[PDB]
């Protein structure tokens, strides 16, 4: 939401200051003022006023500990509901307006750390960041040693924000961080990972606790390199751009522990590629326990790649065999009908599915016509009230 | 045996579990239409095309 609303539009700014005396100091008056009024924004900006608002506490989390946020906060109401409740001590009562500068010096005097930055920042400078860290390979036998470039600049709108670090698993190795600068025209290096050789036998030398992967599948002569990541906990407001291999993303998709970077190699993996691997390492991310809304991005995943597979109808009319492998409802001899809930992975997983199904399409008239008069099946073998559960948005679906 | 003895009749099985719900679900795509056809034709109509 934010992302996309201020590059339609400028920031959303959140003000300590004034134009006092006719003045006006908005950039932001991209349409229309902000600074004194409730009443001339629009919903769009008010609503992306309230994500900006949870993204910059996400900040603060990250400068200065959850505890340390109860302990504010139980300040803040401790001061106020001792102000309430009274006599009306005159003279002596507007403490229950806790605005921004008193509640920022309780902060520092929690703990006084450099959120002034921080603010400068993001409260006072409604900037989204983007990020062109350029991916670069040493160690690849290279005498310089697991080296990346900083790179950023795109106006309209920008802002440049320096010193942060850097998220990169190894093969089976250390989560790597690295500073970060401002005059951003930067090169870095990598906390260098060991010599990952003789990896056939090297399998899992713990990848992340005890996770168990083997592919030498990747251009693995002189990879000893996994997934690149800036901020894996979504600190600065970002859209990151690089470039990997695509193995990594592809092997990324065969696990990690964020669903961040699950989706995102989803999105990258939704542009460019269509080797029929990518389709196979798409379907065995679907089929486990992993996530939902997960799966259903990588159902549109494989409707842009099979509606690559135009010339290149390699694998089969897609995902009928994933209603096939998935679901037994009495084996399912060849259709799969009945009382198929209570288990509410499947439930938003066949309330999805056969969309992207029918998004697959092949340029000699588009001809999903197989995947027509399934769904035109799937819409007759509907349930009874041996579902408890109002077959109602899987038909809304079916229908979309 | 053709004179003597008899025997007993049961004579339906028909239990072919796809073809039965099969059966079960066409019947209700059935109701389905054809509610669908009387409300249409009984109540107050805007429709698609021109004069359907």
């Amino acid at each position: 939401k934010i992302v996309a609303y201020e590059l339609k539009t400028g920031g959303v700014l959140l003000h300590p200051i004034f134009g006092g005396g006719k003045e006006k100091d908005n950039p932001a008056s991209h349409l229309h003022f902000s600074i004194k009024h409730p009443h001339t924004l629009s919903w769009e900006y008010y609503s992306m006023f309230q994500c900006k608002a949870h993204l910059v506490m996400r900040l603060i989390e990250n400068r200065i500990s959850m505890e340390f946020m109860l302990q504010v906060f139980n300040k803040l109401l401790s001061l106020a509901s001792t102000a309430s409740s009274q006599k009306f001590q005159s003279h002596m009562w507007s403490q229950m307006l806790v605005s921004t500068s008193g509640f920022l010096k309780s902060i520092s005097n929690v703990s006084g750390k450099d959120i002034q930055p921080l603010i400068k920042q993001w409260v006072d400078q409604s900037g989204v960041v983007k990020f062109y860290g350029s991916f670069a390979f040493n160690r690849k036998r290279n005498v310089l040693e697991l080296e990346i470039k900083q790179d950023y600049t795109s106006p309209g709108t920008q802002k440049y924000v320096g010193p942060l670090k850097v998220t990169v698993q190894e093969l089976d190795g250390s989560f790597n961080h690295t500073l970060q600068i401002e005059e951003n025209s930067l090169k870095h290096d990598i906390p260098c990972h060991s010599k990952s050789r003789r990896n056939k036998k090297k399998k899992i030398p713990l990848m992340n606790g005890e996770e168990v992967d083997m592919d030498l599948s990747a251009m693995d002569a002189d990879s000893p390199l996994l997934w690149i990541r800036i901020d894996p906990d979504m600190s600065v407001l970002r859209k990151v751009e690089f470039e990997q291999a695509d193995f990594m993303w592809q092997y990324q998709l065969r696990y990690e522990r964020d669903v961040v970077a699950q989706q995102e190699s989803i999105l990258a993996l939704e542009k460019f590629p269509t080797p029929a691997s990518r389709l196979a390492l798409t379907d065995i991310l679907e089929q486990e326990q992993c996530f939902y809304r997960v799966r259903m991005s990588a159902c549109f995943c494989l409707a842009k790649i099979a509606n690559s597979m135009v010339s290149t109808w390699t694998g089969p009319p897609a995902m009928k065999s994933l209603f096939t492998r998935m679901f037994c409802c009495k084996s399912c001899p060849n259709i799969v009908k009945t009382n198929n809930f209570m288990s509410f992975q499947s439930y938003f997983l066949q309330k999805t599915m056969p969309v992207a199904m029918a998004l697959l399409r092949d340029v000699h008239n588009l001809c999903p016509k197989e995947v027509l008069t399934f769904i035109l099946d799937l819409i007759k073998y509907n349930d009874n009230r041996k579902n408890k559960f109002s077959d109602n948005y899987y038909r809304a679906e079916m229908i979309d | 045996x053709x004179x003597x003895x008899x025997x007993x009749x049961x004579x339906x099985x028909x239990x072919x579990y796809q073809v039965l719900r099969e059966k079960a679900a066409s019947q209700r795509r059935d109701v389905e239409r054809a509610l669908t056809r009387f409300m249409a034709k009984t109540g107050e109509t805007q429709s698609l095309f021109k004069d359907d």
